[PDB]
């Protein structure tokens, strides 16, 4: 049994600036930063004014204990790395290229030109 | 300096003072402890200290660097119009959340005795509180 | 500070252009969806705001939206506003992760807006615009032009990893200089207060600072101290500027490679004469005056006889002080720069003897004498006009009759009368205006016979430091002057964007045929062009006896049929008319038009100068025209200004530029303020919304074929890794495959072509290619972002401790 009641507080004041509402854009940010996802139906079910306690009853529920980055490699492979860079930018990701080489030389740090996604499900599992 | 003298002799047992108390003292003097300072001087002197000891720790906690432009830092990075201004639960979940985190009634008391507005103005709040 | 007049044409920028898709294919709205409006009651309440965020509600129909105000923050209230009032929001993208507008994904007005806003309060005031350099004014020092910043952007292997700064443009512009052996011109351009003489000082700076020295440190130190001197003699305190440059400058410049001035050249024109004389309340005159004043020794005051700041009729007696400027320290400055263009100090000494009896000149008081009705000097002030010419090294008898014996012509006969009072004090006030101005154009001359090439200049790095389009509701003479010299350099603009764009073009093999220009040739006409424009007819007039200012408005109502660039005003058709300029309809009011432009001393009062003994104020007025009869153009201020403009322009033509646009973000001089309605007027008057338009228009995307490669290999990842295709091939196949027409991409001789609707149509297809992707593409990025924050919130911990620490302390007070 693992209280995340901490981190979930912190987390939500860091993607609302301190305050104890949040943005629904940046309510999926913070659920995805804990390797939550929501199907466009339940996320037109959310409140529009989203609050701290919603969000600890919300994560209390979505989060996986077992198995938090479930969305990058299920336990129930392999990309080549400039790939990976290409669906990155394709997606537009807000990542700039220095965040995306330190998760690269954190990740592969034997320069593969191949890389897990069950390694980067470990090593973000590591940094929460 | 006599004031450095007497307050160690409320406190003082066996001729030592002990870190917590040592810090009281630090406060009833005007100095601002951290524990930063308190974790430098029980690395140096264990937990209990002689008065040269606790004398050279009130020198730890004088920072005179301190100024409301060092302290607003935390603040003014939340603050993302820069309006100078930040709601009251704004610094409360700052002060309660990292650093030497105080008890939400400790933040909620420090933030309704300066203001009861809930918008402040923390280089004034800053302000305040270095005096 | 913000009007009612800069709110009227502020809304009449504003447009609407792209339409919102708040709406999913199902007709339900995108959960969280933020849109731009300018309808809120924050706008109405607060001028400095002009467009506020809101999220678009559940349920909101497609014709009427229905939102609620998040930022600034507000009540919750939902209300209704029409979809011409929302603009797309460029949500989630950082401002700071890129230099140039138009990477923004919409850039609409409030986009634009909120871009520049966020960088700027994040102390990052420069911002692109290709080919325009935007740079707002913090109004404090944001240690950024240090000499530090100076060799970082110096030595900096690729100049790319760095953000946009003046030092970018100056580095560039003296790569290309050095690379392709063309000279190169920076404008400088914007309204008062709004950073153009720090920008260009920042840039000289740069210029002058070699990698390893400068053998002609002599004359890169005379050009550096020409700064002071030009300032102290052509800079005033204004209402909007403590320092304000009442003069346009022009400076042509030789530069090693390395770094380090080795010649240069230095032009000014329209200086301010007028105020010379007399000051708006709250205004100084030249900083000159008072420094001088107030700096000049006990032995120099001695000598010069010189009273109080407060003492002086030409000196607005309270005005005298300026907040935060030391003027007894900038005279020390000014002193030791004089030295540095190599005057002696007989040289110093009778440039402030001369500017000593301009002032005193400016006491003496002329009284009526009535036997007729002449003038006369007051007896008790006939000292202090004989000193006053002493100190000019001018005849003080023969000064005395130019301004008390007037000689007519009537018949064909001379004859000789008197000015009354009036006419001999506009004679005083035009030899005060003179000498001073011909003091200021004499120092100049002397600089540039110590730092021009004997030969001419081979290749130079111009500058020019000007206002841009200004535009009051009355407009006058000045702005007329400044607004076509604008003109000038938007021709300029858009000709060198088109000539880049259809170079690629036709470098590629690409079309042309559907380029855009929008010229301005027709207005630089009805301004201009000799016989039929409004310059010719301002001269006419002013030449031809009788002339009126409203007599010069008729003409060219009757004369100027020909284009709709000119336009009869509707109130008082007489005195005041239109133009349309480039950035919209600028009205002009000709009262004192033919006063202001024949504002220039002629006749006999010139010969006197010329006969001084002083070698110095021989020089002044050298080998000016004899004007025995009538009056001639070569002594009109419009027709000497517009030839030294095309000789101006000819050789701006000559180079290559680079636009700096500079902006005042808020009329009160202070720093982290930010005023929407006035710097979108501005975003107008710089033409910065027209330069994005611009770029879009055809086919703005271009990429090499490897380039497009990796970009938009998933569009068809069959078509981009078939090996038995050349790399032009496999881009002609992706884009046939894609669902683009044929009208939105073209294949030149090595980049792919895109219409901008057609880059972000084939973005969206491979995102769609992707679907499988997008979840742990959003839980990498969000949880990266997570620690993101986190770090920037560990730097200012040991801040937090502090906080905490004395709270505590303050705990124990009770
Ligand atoms: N880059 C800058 N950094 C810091 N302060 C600046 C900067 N640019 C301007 N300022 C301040 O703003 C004042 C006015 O800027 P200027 O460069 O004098 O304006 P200007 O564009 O030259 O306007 P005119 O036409 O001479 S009235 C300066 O004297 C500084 O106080
Ligand atoms: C009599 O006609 C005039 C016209 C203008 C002036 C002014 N100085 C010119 C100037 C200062 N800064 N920038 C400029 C120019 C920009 C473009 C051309 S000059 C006084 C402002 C004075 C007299
Ligand atoms: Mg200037």
């Amino acid at each position: 049994a693992s209280d995340m009641e901490e981190k979930f507080r912190e987390a939500f004041i860091l993607f609302s600036s301190c305050s104890d509402h949040i943005e629904m854009y940046k309510f999926f940010e913070l659920m995805n930063s804990f390797g939550i996802i929501l199907t466009n139906d339940e996320k037109a079910a959310l409140p529009n004014d989203i609050n701290m306690d919603y969000w600890l009853n919300f994560a209390k529920k979505h989060y996986n204990y077992e198995q938090p980055f479930k969305h990058i490699n299920n336990v129930n492979v392999q990309i080549k790395i400039d790939n990976f860079l290409g669906i990155m930018k394709a997606l537009d990701t807000r990542l700039t290229e220095s965040d995306l080489n330190i998760l690269l030389q954190i990740t592969n740090p034997e320069n593969k030109s191949t890389l897990n996604l069950k390694t980067v499900s470990q090593k973000l599992t590591e940094s929460i | 300096e006599s004031d450095v003298r007497i307050y160690f002799n409320e406190k003082s047992s066996g001729g030592k003072i002990s870190i917590d108390n040592a810090s009281y003292n630090a406060r009833k003097l005007g100095l601002a402890p951290s524990s930063i300072d308190e974790k430098k001087i029980k690395e140096l002197y264990g937990d209990n200290l002689t008065y040269e000891q606790y004398l050279e720790y009130l020198s730890i906690c004088v920072h005179d660097k301190d100024n409301v432009e060092e302290l607003i830092k935390m603040f003014a990075h939340f603050d993302n119009n820069c309006t100078g201004y930040l709601t009251k639960s704004q610094m409360k979940n700052i002060l309660t959340t990292w650093g030497d985190a105080l008890t939400d009634q400790e933040a909620i008391d420090a933030l309704n005795a300066f203001s009861s507005e809930d918008n402040i103005d923390y280089k004034l709040f800053c302000e305040d509180i270095l005096q | 500070a913000v009007t009612n007049e800069e709110i009227k044409t502020a809304s009449k920028i504003v447009r609407r252009v792209s339409n919102v898709e708040a709406f999913d294919k199902s007709g339900s709205v995108f959960k969280g969806y933020q849109i731009w409006t300018d309808i809120s009651p924050t706008i109405e309440n607060d001028p400095n705001i002009m467009f506020v965020k809101c999220v678009v509600q559940q349920g909101s129909k497609k014709e009427k939206l229905t939102v609620v105000q998040i930022d600034p923050p507000g009540t919750g209230t939902p209300y209704d506003i029409d979809p011409t009032h929302a603009w797309n929001c460029n949500s989630q993208v950082d401002p700071m992760s890129f230099g140039d507008i138009g990477l923004l994904n919409h850039t609409n007005i409030p986009c634009v807006l909120d871009f520049l806003k966020h960088r700027y309060l994040k102390n990052q005031i420069y911002t692109t615009a290709v080919p325009l350099i935007v740079a707002i004014n913090p109004y404090k020092d944001l240690g950024n032009t240090t000499n530090e910043w100076i060799r970082r952007y110096r030595d900096t292997a690729d100049h790319t990893k760095l953000p946009p700064h003046v030092f970018t443009c100056a580095r560039e512009a003296l790569s290309n200089l050095h690379g392709v052996n063309k000279s190169q011109t920076i404008i400088v351009s914007g309204e008062s207060g709004a950073g153009k003489t720090e920008a260009t000082k920042q840039i000289m700076r740069y210029f002058a600072s070699s990698k390893s020295g400068n053998m002609d440190l002599r004359i890169q130190t005379a050009i550096m101290a020409a700064n002071p001197v030009l300032e102290a003699f052509g800079n005033a305190k204004t209402i909007r500027n403590n320092n304000s440059s009442r003069f346009g400058r022009f400076m042509q410049l030789v530069i090693s490679h390395e770094g380090g001035i080795r010649y240069g050249s230095v032009v000014a024109f329209l200086l301010e004469k007028s105020r010379i004389i007399t000051q708006d309340d709250n205004e100084r005159s030249y900083h000159i005056f008072y420094q001088f004043l107030k700096g000049a020794n006990s032995t120099m005051k001695s000598k010069f006889g010189l009273k109080g700041v407060t003492e002086y009729k030409l000196l607005n007696p309270n005005s005298t002080e300026v907040s935060g400027v030391d003027d007894v320290k900038d005279f020390e400055e000014v002193i030791e720069s004089l030295k540095n263009m190599e005057l002696s100090e007989s040289d110093i000494e009778v440039i402030f003897s001369i500017v000593a009896g301009i002032l005193t000149l400016g006491n003496v008081r002329l009284i009526e004498k009535q036997e007729s009705d002449a003038a006369a000097i007051m007896d008790e002030d006939m000292g202090v006009f004989n000193k006053a010419c002493e100190l000019m090294y001018l005849d003080p008898e023969l000064i005395k009759r130019e301004i008390l014996i007037k000689v007519t012509v009537a018949g064909g006969t001379k004859i000789e009368g008197r000015w009354n009072k009036n006419d001999a004090e506009v004679l005083k006030s035009s030899l005060c205006k003179a000498m001073y101005e011909k003091l200021f154009l004499w120092i100049i001359r002397h600089l540039n016979s110590r730092i021009e090439p004997e030969g001419g200049f081979k290749t130079f790095m111009g500058m020019l430091d000007i206002f841009g389009f200004e535009v009051f509701k009355n407009n006058s003479l000045e702005q007329l002057f400044i607004n076509i010299t604008n003109e000038m350099l938007q021709k300029n603009f858009v000709d060198i964007v088109f000539e880049r764009e259809s170079k690629l073009y036709k470098d590629e093999g690409i079309s042309t045929a559907e380029l855009k220009y929008t010229s301005n040739k027709e207005v630089i006409n009805v301004l201009c062009e000799k016989g039929k424009s409004v310059l010719s007819y301002l001269e006419d007039q002013c030449l031809a006896p009788g002339g009126t200012d409203e007599k010069f408005v008729s003409s060219c109502a009757t004369n100027l049929k020909e284009n709709n660039k000119f336009t009869p005003a509707k109130v008082a058709s007489n005195k005041n008319f239109i133009i349309q300029h480039t950035i919209g309809p600028i009205q002009y009011c000709a009262e004192s038009f033919l006063l202001k432009n024949k504002d220039v001393l002629r006749g006999d009062l010139v010969e006197v100068i010329k006969d001084s003994p002083n070698p110095i104020v021989q020089q002044l007025f050298e080998g000016q025209v004899i004007e025995k009869g009538k009056i001639a153009k070569g002594s009109l201020i419009g027709s000497q200004f517009l030839n030294q403009l095309t000789s101006l322009m000819n050789l701006i033509n000559s180079t290559e530029p680079h636009f700096i646009r500079c902006i005042k973000p808020n009329e009160n001089k202070k720093p982290l303020e930010w005023c929407e309605p006035k710097i979108l007027i501005q975003l107008h008057a710089l033409s910065i919304l027209e330069a994005l338009v611009l770029r879009q228009l055809g086919y703005s995307y271009r990429r090499t074929f490897e380039e497009f490669l990796y970009q938009y290999k998933f569009v068809d990842i069959a078509a981009a890794e078939d090996s038995s295709v050349e790399n032009q091939n496999k881009c002609v196949n992706i884009l046939k495959l894609s669902g683009l027409s044929e009208s939105m991409y073209k294949i030149g001789k090595s980049m792919v072509f895109l219409k901008q609707e057609g880059a972000k149509i084939l973005t969206k297809i491979q995102r769609e290619k992707l679907v499988e992707w997008e979840n742990c593409v959003s839980v990498i990025e969000a949880a990266i972002l997570k620690h993101k924050y986190k770090q920037k919130v560990n730097k200012n911990i040991p801040s937090l401790l502090r906080v905490q620490a004395h709270i505590r302390k303050k705990m124990v007070a009770q």
